[PDB]
Parts: structure tokens; C-alpha cells; sequence
């Protein structure tokens, strides 16, 4: 059981540092949408290829 | 060694899970210089007089 134990544990710690890394790379996908949204529907941009 | 792989075969798909990350590391630098010179649509040529 102790065998099992340590082996679900470093599984399931696995899966937990893999949803942070996508978490993070998903909020700044976000900022740069938020970023999109203020500076293109609420007005005109100057700048290139934004 | 035969004794360690079949010993490596009880565990379950970790290096299935490692080998799946790095792929998707290598693929994604690709992808990084892609975005940043391929920006242009045809090969422009300079003329020759300087």
C-alpha cells in the first residue's frame, strides 16, 4: 500500500505542476485578448499588425 | 538490460508523458522562428546599384 501510495502521490504531483505550467501560459494568452479587446474595439489602433 | 525494462513496464505512462512534453517543446521553437522573420510574403530583391 505504501508502494501504491507513493506512486498515485507522484502521479496526481505530476498532473497538478502540468495544469499550472497550462494555466499560466493560458492567462497570458488572456492578458494579450484584454490587451486586444481595450486597445482595438474600444478605439483605433496605431500600431502595426496588432 | 531485459530484467530492468520489464521492471520499467510496471510503472505506468510516465515516459510516455515525458517524451510527449519534449516533442511539444521542440515543436514550439519552430514555431517561435517562424513567427518572428517569416513576417514577409514574397523574398524581396535589392537593386543592384547602391
Amino acid at each position: 500500500i505504501d508502494r501504491l501510495i507513493t506512486g498515485r502521490l507522484q502521479s496526481l504531483q505530476t498532473y497538478v505542476t502540468q495544469q499550472l505550467i497550462r494555466a499560466a501560459e493560458i492567462r497570458a494568452s488572456a492578458n494579450l485578448a484584454a490587451t486586444k479587446m481595450s486597445e482595438c474595439v474600444l478605439g483605433q489602433s496605431k500600431r502595426v499588425d496588432f | 538490460s531485459t530484467e530492468c525494462s520489464n521492471l520499467l513496464l510496471q510503472y505506468g505512462s510516465f515516459c510516455t508523458q515525458l517524451k510527449r512534453a519534449l516533442t511539444g517543446i521542440a515543436v514550439e521553437q519552430d514555431k517561435n522562428t517562424q513567427e518572428v522573420f517569416a513576417q514577409v510574403k514574397q523574398i524581396y530583391k535589392t537593386p543592384p546599384i547602391k
